[PDB]
């Protein structure tokens, strides 16, 4: 934020919006009679005029406690989002468990049993490599150095394709 | 019967399910800056993390959360930022007042975003009438600190500020916003000056005021001053020492109005010298230096230092269209004081650039045995962005502390160094400008 | 310890290990200690060199503190993105990246004088999409003159090149008359305004654009990391990753002495800390304190 | 001899370059000093003897600083 | 122990920021 | 979890090289 804001106790909201938690104010010529209920406990006391604008006096800057930072928690999280999309599909597999009696073995032919028995092993290795979470903290660190280094620009990080070719039209097409 | 704490926990145990919808997150923020919750930092945290949650957004709980997070004083640039999808793709949903709202706590974030400002600016300029001055002094702070240049905006501001009346908290609003944008205009600032007079009901207002006349470079108030005088206790350490640097670049002579100033933020540095910022300290120390108002022993020196280090820090992380102008004007300066070939020219350039007694490093100091001069470029930053296109206040802030080092500054501005032939005519201008400071150079 | 030019940069830096390192040079200036003569000397290679890598180090802990906008649907996460990455830029020491590539260009080719060698010096800082697009209206224009078209400006030459280059720019997509007008100024505030919020616009999109294809290269790169991850057996998984966590432990181990040896095993203890402390109360976040 | 540079020579800057070119003739020689202009050097001189020559130009002496970053960084 | 700090807690971990500083110190003395 | 550290610059300016679709989907739906 900037050091010198301009709200409070004027255009301000004056009432809730939601039915869990239960605000209301008392908008006087200065002060304000707040009275806010969350549940069965409550509160109602009172908000100066000049007690809101001190409210930003000190700034709280939020700033995110990350494992590792937060661009490999970002990457992670990416990732962990990619290996939902592919538990979503081995959801929906087909339960061969219900075929693994004695009565499914001895009438189907040899190699289709084999065949079968394959894809159930093959079932199990995906599900158990789909559901190596902590694996992704370690796959997210091959994403990290060659997008960190690509920030690292003698130019600019921000810099790309399209900027640079709109400047280069402003250097070519003025003069010299 | 009424408590704090416990309807802290369980606004706490209402952000920390799993599928918290728009509506309770922002009636748990506006609950949260009625109550004042600063000391509490998670709590806060959990509310801007299910305010990045939430996908649905109406205009009531956006502007409702945007509202919490500006008089709330919480920044978190990530989720302010990725606030502007709801205001971008519910901009015609928005009532004027909303608008106004979601514009003034995007832009109080530093929120670059062109597609937003451009399109509020438009339907404020399309239809100005539907506006209050509090709500186009709103949408002015939000366009003027997005990173806009916004001049159309200023102008349909100052026409609203021409023809009506605002009060004391709008018109230090707007004043901060044409402060930022560089406008210096008499016909909007002199309109707007004229509601400082029943009184300012808060000292910020009062120090954003006098802020914006210090880096607007108008003149005191004699009643913005003294409003800031009765108040200043109020302020954060960081307001107290805008205001004050605001006022020593006003031309003020309270001493008590300074003493009161200062009185609350020596002590927050005696507390915590690093709390600060280098840049705030770089601002008390030009406030101490030209109001000659006294700080403490460990304060004064300490912000001289600190203003050492800012003016090398503003050395360093130069505009490059700004070393090209000093490597131009340290160029007619050798030309001026005698060198008619490139060596000579080339040797004094790089013999010009004594060092301060701070710690700075100056880039064209002359010394002639006891008397010495400084001349210093005003590249653009530092220039008014009307038409006059004099220079704003941090230039002379800066050379009344030079001035009060030992030397005498020589203003050279890039508007009156540009539109000149040759190095000869620059030499010309130099040398007439370092004469009308000091003429025995 | 800082060494006086490095806490010059990092007193506009925002982020936490060189403000803590200013914090604490500010209260031993705060204690009575003289602050050291900012020196005056090393000529401008040494000066651009020192603030190439001296930005560098006010960059890297700035990206590793950004969050990619991964797998976001609109344009507001990548507007946060592309913003966080200006204000990063601009606390480095960088200016707004049109006129730092502008600069670039200009300190490219500043000694070349046909078009053809600025297209040749300027290879690298532009698309080969767009070099393509104007090496063959450079040729067209060598196959009207048989003359090198030189870069002037006052040469016809060049003119009756670029007003063909204008036509390549605006058919690649960016309107190049918002630009130079943007870039040449205009007489009065309005009609200044009138260009200056279109070209704004062009390049919110511009940078917008820019961002969104960093992201969708980290998004394929993830997903092609991810499926040929997922295809092998997860003891193969343990073993390499075992295997690769051990020699980047060993490759700081060996080195013993340097501060990034130190602060790699540093750093490994306060991953280990944050596993601990996320394993002593886990429905409530590591463990802060306030 | 031969003089090439980047601009046309100043009356100082020609008796010092005709100054710092009399240390390379290993003789009481005389020399002819002639001049050149390559706007392609980016300031400087290259004496050219013919048989000698020295390369005090800014374009070698940026090349010899971007060959020397490069060869340390890779070591370091 | 426990409860760090937050400061101390901001801090991006594996970035590079030290062989950055490493060439900074043993190439810019010996560039000079 | 660790990278390896990187301290190089990136001097040319170039699209970011999108990376082809590789065939996890269409192999795990055969």
């Amino acid at each position: 934020l900037t050091t010198f804001t301009f709200s409070g106790l004027q255009d301000a909201p004056v009432a809730a919006l939601s039915g869990s938690i239960k605000l209301n104010v008392a908008a006087k010529a200065g002060k304000a009679e707040v009275t806010v209920a969350a549940g069965a406990a409550k509160a109602a006391t009172q908000v100066s005029a000049a007690a809101l604008r001190k409210l930003s006096g000190s700034k709280i800057s939020l700033a995110e406690v990350a494992r590792i930072s937060v661009l490999h928690s970002s990457i992670q999280n990416y990732l962990l989002s990619l290996s939902n999309e592919r538990y979503q599909l081995l959801s929906q597999w087909p339960d061969f468990t219900t075929m693994y009696g004695k009565d499914f073995y001895y009438r189907a032919h040899p190699e289709d049993l084999k065949k079968f028995y394959d894809a159930a092993d093959e079932y199990y290795k995906l599900y158990e490599t789909v559901t190596e979470f902590d694996s992704l903290s370690a796959l997210a660190s091959q994403v990290v150095p060659n997008y960190a280094a690509r920030r690292r620009s003698t130019v600019h990080p921000a810099i790309g394709s399209t900027v640079a070719d709109g400047a280069f039209t402003n250097f070519l097409l003025s003069k010299q | 019967e009424n408590d704090v704490p416990a309807i802290l926990k369980e606004i706490d145990s209402l952000v920390s399910r799993e599928a918290v919808s728009a509506k309770e997150v922002s009636d748990a923020a506006v609950a949260l800056t009625y109550l004042q919750v600063k000391a509490n930092r998670r709590l806060w945290g959990k509310v801007l993390e299910k305010a990045g949650a939430a996908q649905d957004y109406d205009a009531a709980s956006l502007t409702n959360l945007l509202w919490a997070i500006n008089t709330g004083g919480v920044e978190h640039f990530k989720t302010v930022a990725e606030l502007a999808g709801p205001a971008v793709s519910l901009l015609p949903s928005l009532s004027p007042v909303q608008l106004s709202i979601v514009v003034e706590a995007l832009g109080g974030a530093g929120v670059k975003n062109y597609e937003l400002y451009n399109k509020a600016s438009a339907v404020v300029v399309s239809k100005i009438g539907e506006f209050k001055p509090a709500e186009i002094a709103r949408v002015l702070y939000g366009v003027a600190f997005g990173g806009v240049n916004d001049v159309a905006l200023a102008k349909a501001a100052g026409k609203v500020f021409a023809s009506t009346e605002v009060d004391s908290r709008t018109a230090a609003q707007a004043l901060y916003a044409l402060a930022k944008l560089g406008r210096a205009d008499k016909a909007t600032v002199d309109a707007l000056l004229k509601s400082f007079k029943k009184g300012t009901e808060s000292a910020s207002d009062a120090a954003a005021a006098s802020f914006a006349l210090g880096s607007l470079s108008f003149k005191a108030e004699k009643a913005i001053v003294d409003a800031l005088k009765a108040s200043a206790g109020d302020l954060a350490p960081a307001q107290a020492v805008e205001a004050a640097y605001g006022l020593a670049l006003s031309g003020a002579t309270d001493a008590e109005a300074f003493k009161a100033l200062f009185g609350v933020v020596a002590p927050a540095i005696e507390k915590a010298p690093d709390a600060l910022e280098v840049s705030s300290l770089a601002q008390l120390h030009v406030a101490s230096t030209i109001s000659g108002a006294k700080l403490p022993a460990a304060v004064g020196s300490f912000v001289a230092k600190a203003f050492g280090l800012a003016a090398d820090a503003a050395r360093l992380k130069r505009s490059s269209a700004e070393s090209a102008l000093v490597a131009d004007v340290a160029a007619a300066t050798a030309v001026a004081f005698g060198a008619q070939y490139r060596p000579e020219v080339a040797s004094a350039v790089a013999s010009y650039v004594k060092t301060a007694p701070d710690g700075s490093v100056l880039d064209i100091a002359i010394t002639k045995g006891d008397a010495k001069v400084l001349v210093q470029a005003v590249p653009s930053s530092l220039l008014t962005s009307t038409t006059p296109a004099k220079p704003l206040g941090h230039v002379a802030a800066y050379s009344k502390v030079r001035e009060a080092q030992g030397y005498a500054v020589a203003v050279v501005p890039a508007n009156e160094f540009e539109a000149l032939p040759d190095q000869k005519a620059k030499a010309q201008y130099v040398l007439a400008a370092i004469k009308k400071v000091a003429p025995s150079f | 310890a800082v060494s006086k030019k490095e806490v010059l940069y990092f007193l506009s830096s925002k982020d936490a290990e060189s403000s803590t390192a200013v914090k604490s040079y500010l209260k031993s200036l705060y204690a009575g200690a003289q602050v050291e003569a900012t020196e005056t000397d090393a000529s401008e290679l040494i000066a651009q060199l020192e603030k190439k890598y001296l930005s560098a180090q006010v960059v890297e802990p700035g990206v590793h503190n950004i969050a990619l906008p991964l797998g976001e649907s609109g344009s507001a996460p990548v507007k946060r993105y592309a913003a966080e990455l200006f204000n990063l830029g601009a606390q480095a020491g960088f200016e707004c990246p049109f006129i730092e590539v502008s600069k670039k260009f200009g300190q490219e080719t500043a000694t070349s004088e046909t078009v053809k060698d600025v297209l040749n010096k300027t290879k690298s800082y532009v698309s080969a999409d767009y070099n393509a697009a104007l090496n063959e209206v450079l040729s067209s224009v060598e196959a009207e003159i048989n003359g090198p078209v030189l870069f002037d400006g006052k040469t016809e030459g060049f003119k009756k090149f670029a007003a063909k280059a204008k036509a390549v720019a605006v058919s690649r997509g960016l309107p190049a008359d918002t630009i130079l007008a943007y870039c040449a100024g205009s007489a009065n505030e309005d009609a200044a305004d009138k260009v200056s919020k279109e070209f704004f616009t062009w390049f919110e999109s511009a940078y917008t654009a820019d961002a969104a294809a960093e992201v969708k290269a980290i998004e394929a790169e993830a997903a092609s990391i991810l499926d040929r991850h997922l295809a092998k057996p997860v003891a193969q998984i343990r073993k390499e990753q075992a295997s690769a966590y051990a020699s980047l432990l060993k490759r700081a181990e060996t080195a013993k002495g340097a501060k990034w040896a130190e602060k790699y095993l540093e750093d490994v203890k306060a991953v280990q800390w944050f596993d601990a402390s996320v394993a002593e109360a886990p429905a409530s976040g590591p463990k802060v304190a306030a | 001899c031969t003089v090439i540079t980047a601009e046309p020579l100043d009356k100082l800057e020609r008796v010092e370059l005709t100054k710092k070119a009399e240390k390379f003739v290993d003789a009481g020689f005389k020399l002819v000093m002639q001049e050149k202009i390559d706007k392609k050097l980016l300031g400087g001189f290259v004496i050219e003897f013919s048989d000698r020559r020295v390369d005090m130009s800014t374009a070698k002496k940026v090349e010899e600083f971007n060959n020397f970053v490069n060869k340390l960084v890779l070591s370091i | 122990a426990d409860a760090k700090a937050l400061d101390e807690l901001r801090k991006p971990k594996f970035s590079s920021k030290y062989l950055i500083q490493h060439v900074s110190q043993k190439l810019i003395p010996a560039v000079k | 979890y660790l990278a390896p550290l990187r301290s190089d610059f990136t001097e040319e300016i170039t699209a970011p090289k999108v990376a082809s679709a590789s065939n996890l989907v269409n192999e795990w739906n055969n």
